[PDB]
């Protein structure tokens, strides 16, 4: 539930977003600090979902 | 330009967006000083058969 | 390298404006100090002669 939102740490893995984006099941995709096309081109310290 | 798309992916028509239809079926330049208009066609194009 | 190029133009414009402003400030400062040094050198030449 939204008042107990599920928070997950992601680190130490290959992050390929092509499959995560090419699915048509999504209907709202707003990225703010980074343009989506650059997503497969960077490295990060840690990820939260 | 005229065509017919799945009703879900309308938001992929906007310039600078990405996605399967935008990535490798149809996409617009960086500026695209034109206009876009889309409308429902489930009563004429869609066939119950 | 971290953003798409339909909006990074704004960021570049910010940087250009700031740096040109600072460099213009430096040039004006140098001009004023050069005028003062010119006056001092003219006085020194007269005193010599």
């Amino acid at each position: 539930s939204v008042y107990a939102w599920n928070r997950k740490r992601i680190s130490n893995c290959v992050a390929d977003y092509s499959v995560l984006y090419n699915s048509a099941s999504f209907s709202t995709f707003k990225c703010y600090g980074v343009s989506p096309t650059k997503l497969n081109d960077l490295c990060f310290t840690n990820v939260y979902a | 330009d005229s065509f017919v798309i799945r009703g879900d992916e309308v938001r992929q028509i906007a310039p600078g967006q990405t996605g399967k239809i935008a990535d490798y079926n149809y996409k617009l330049p960086d500026d695209f000083t034109g206009c876009v208009i889309a409308w429902n066609s489930n009563n004429l194009d869609s066939k119950v058969g | 390298s971290r953003l798409d190029p339909p909006e990074a133009e704004v960021q570049i414009d910010r940087l250009i404006t700031g740096r040109l402003q600072s460099l213009q400030t430096y040039v004006t400062q140098q001009l004023i100090r050069a005028a003062e040094i010119r006056a001092s050198a003219n006085l020194a030449a007269t005193k010599m002669s």
